[PDB]
This record gives C-alpha cells, sequence and structure tokens, in this order.
C-alpha cells in the first residue's frame, strides 16, 4: 500500500 | 545540495457500536508513519558516505500509546518525541531495493507503527445506531449517522462512505428505502453508497438510511453493519513532523485516514 497514491516529489 | 524527503501519516479507526448506547462502543485506532525518499539519493548517498543526519520530532506524540519503532533504522519527554535515523542501515536498505526496484522513482519506508488513545464514541468520525424490527414476514432497518468532528484534528470529509447489510430471511421484495441502494440477491445483502460525508454535506453531515423487507422463510436475524469510508488531509491523532537539523527538506506530507473494521450490531 502506497500512502502517497503516486509521486510525492515529481 | 539539500534532499527532498516525503512524509506520510495513515491512520485506520476500528469502530463497533451496539444498538444506540454509546458506553458500549469499542474504538480502537491503528496508524503507520512512512518516510518516502527520491531515487536521486543513492546516487546522492554515493557522493557522500558521511551524509548529513536525517533527524526528526513528532508532534502531539503522547496522543500515541503502543509505539513501535522501526528495528533496523530507530530506538536506543513529554508532548513530543525526537529521533535520529540510522544512516548507514537506511543508506544499506536503500541501495537494495533500488537495485531491485530500478524502474521505481521514490521509495518508501515504514518508520513507526502506533496505536492512538481513543476515548469511546467521541473518537470516532462516523457515529452510528442501528435498529431493527424484525417481524415474520416483515423486516425494518434503520441506519442513523452523524458525521463527528471532535474526531478529527482538522475538519475534513469522508470519502467513498459504504454501509452494507446482509438481510436473512429470505428477502423476496424491498419497499420504502431512502436513500436509493442496491439489492444484491447473490450475496442476499443490501448497500447504499453516499459519495461525500462533511459539515458542508446536504444536512450537516447527520442522516437516516431506511429499508423495509418483504420475506418468505422468515423472521430475519439481524446481522451486523459493515462500514467503509476513506479520507484525506487530516489525522484522527493530531501528529505531525517536523524536521530538526539542516540537510533535508520536506516536499510534502501527507495525512489521511479510513474506516478498518467499522460495524454496528442491534
Ligand atoms: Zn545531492
Ligand atoms: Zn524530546
Ligand atoms: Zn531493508
Ligand atoms: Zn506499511
Ligand atoms: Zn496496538
Ligand atoms: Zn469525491
Amino acid at each position: 500500500y502506497d500512502p502517497f497514491g503516486g509521486d510525492p516529489f515529481k | 545540495d539539500t534532499l527532498p524527503v516525503a512524509a506520510a501519516f495513515t491512520e485506520t479507526v476500528n469502530a463497533y457500536f451496539k444498538g444506540a448506547d454509546p458506553s458500549k462502543c469499542i474504538v480502537k485506532i491503528t496508524g503507520e508513519m512512512v518516510l518516502s525518499f527520491p531515487a536521486g539519493i543513492t546516487r546522492h548517498f554515493a557522493n557522500n558516505p558521511s551524509p548529513a543526519a536525517l533527524t526528526f520530532r513528532v508532534i502531539n506524540f503522547s496522543r500515541l500509546e503502543h509505539v513501535l519503532p522501526n528495528p533496523q533504522l530507530l530506538c536506543c519527554d513529554a508532548n513530543t518525541k525526537e529521533f535520529w535515523v540510522n544512516m548507514p542501515n537506511l543508506m544499506t536498505h536503500l541501495k537494495k531495493v533500488s537495485e531491485q526496484k530500478p524502474q521505481a522513482t521514490y521509495y518508501n519506508v515504514d518508520m513507526l507503527k502506533y496505536q492512538v488513545s481513543a476515548q469511546g464514541i467521541q473518537s470516532t468520525p462516523l457515529n452510528l445506531a442501528v435498529n431493527w424490527r424484525c417481524e415474520p414476514s416483515s423486516t425494518d432497518l434503520r441506519i442513523d449517522y452523524k458525521y463527528n468532528t471532535d474526531a478529527m484534528t482538522t475538519a475534513v470529509a469522508l470519502n467513498n462512505v459504504q454501509f452494507l447489510v446482509p438481510i436473512d430471511g429470505g428477502v423476496t421484495k424491498l419497499q420504502a428505502v431512502l436513500p436509493p441502494a442496491v439489492w444484491n440477491a447473490e450475496q442476499q445483502r443490501i448497500l447504499w453508497k453516499i459519495p461525500d460525508i462533511s459539515q458542508k454535506s446536504e444536512n450537516g453531515g447527520v442522516g437516516s438510511l431506511l429499508a423495509r423487507f418483504q420475506l418468505s422463510e422468515g423472521p430475519s436475524k439481524p446481522s451486523p453493519l459493515v462500514v467503509q469510508f476513506t479520507s484525506e488531509g487530516s489525522t484522527l491523532s493530531g501528529c505531525d513532523i517536523e524536521l530538526v537539523g539542516a540537510g533535508y527538506r520536506f516536499s510534502l506530507i501527507k495525512k489521511r485516514f479510513a474506516a478498518g473494521k467499522y460495524l454496528a450490531d442491534n
């Protein structure tokens, strides 16, 4: 499970 | 250069309600604190075998019982707790994952697992109260819910909320449903879906689900209502995180919570 549902950095 | 890092608090609220009696409500909230690092780090750490110390503080830490820190990266004061991350074990770990997941753009790592001290129905974001009236060939169901701001640090919507309840007794037809529901004949269950519940909802966040069932092999035995919902923007614990020292900045701090095991008996 990924709490960021995607890249938090960009 | 100064390294971007990210952070997430993710909390699960388990709740069990018994008819209309709040005293009989059992609540258990758990959570994880996760840090995230961008790929670049591997290269960055190759540059420096003595990087700047990753040190942070958890705010509102006293609101947590049962705290397990990552054994490979931590653990060896009143309302704040501070941590110095083990850099050689983190560098090691992150190298290993990067080598196995080379196309990964970021790496999540579990830092803290915990419980949140919860005091009954007050700690519960969706107050629930169910009543059944079970007749030999009839059955009336009522669910009363109230969105509860007190449960969360900042007032945030509950999303994708589902109310599922199994109906015994051999249902043949349902009448007087409000708001509209879906009947699953195969599992013998009813499902209500509400996309959003908040203060800015249709009714202040407070409302009822009604249904009547006709039976052929009655009467029906009351079953647990199961509930689902998620939420972004706020914790239940009231925790936040701060970086202490130089060398890193937070690019993003994700806070969110979700119904885990969330039930209502008659
Ligand atoms: Zn660098
Ligand atoms: Zn301290
Ligand atoms: Zn590892
Ligand atoms: Zn995890
Ligand atoms: Zn626990
Ligand atoms: Zn939505």
